[PDB]
């Protein structure tokens, strides 16, 4: 690669107001404490709702 | 302080129906499930179902599918459990519960009963 910059395309907040972004798994544990990928988000329902997103 | 206050005792004859009430206070009534669990005399706990006040989505146990109807209101922060076609073995104590134990992992993503 000649040039390469990591940028936050969909910020954890502001981008998913009506979904839950906190999802983590024990299969991706950092320091024996469940975590998840640093470049992806697990979207889940907020308050019994997973509204259609675009 | 979170609190669930249920309706008063009921005496019915077989075939009749009941509608038990569960009014919530101390939290936003729409954030968490309302579970329904019964306990017959001397025996253990038997889970009946849940209803999520915000969406209205329902999860009925298998034994109770069709015989039971769970509803809400949201305006008065109340959930309802209607039982139909009652029978002597339906004599029991009916508890409601709040699904406020938010899950820690998406492996076991279950709202436990606070
Ligand atoms: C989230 O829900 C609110 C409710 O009024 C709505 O105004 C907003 O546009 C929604 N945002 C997204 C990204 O769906
Ligand atoms: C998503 O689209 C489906 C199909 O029309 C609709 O039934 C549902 O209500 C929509 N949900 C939201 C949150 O808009």
């Amino acid at each position: 690669v000649s040039s390469f910059e990591r940028f936050e395309i969909f910020p954890k907040e502001s981008s998913w107001p009506n979904h839950t972004t906190t999802g983590v798994s024990a299969s991706c544990s950092h320091n024996g404490e469940s975590s998840f990928y640093k470049n992806l988000l697990w979207l889940t329902g907020k308050n019994g709702l997973y509204p259609n997103l675009s | 302080e979170v609190q669930l206050v249920q309706s008063g005792a009921e005496v019915k004859k077989p075939g009749a129906s009941v509608k038990v009430s569960c009014k919530a206070s101390g939290y936003t009534f729409t954030d968490y499930h309302i579970n329904w669990v019964r306990q017959a005399p001397g025996q253990g706990l038997e889970w009946m179902g849940w209803i999520h006040p915000n969406s209205g989505d329902t999860n009925y146990a298998q034994k109770f599918q069709g015989w039971v109807t769970m509803t809400r209101d949201t305006a008065i922060s109340t959930a309802y459990m209607e039982v139909n076609g009652l029978k002597s073995d339906d004599t029991a104590v009916y508890y409601c519960a709040r699904g406020g134990l938010e899950p820690r992992s998406v492996d076991y993503y279950y709202y436990g009963m606070d």
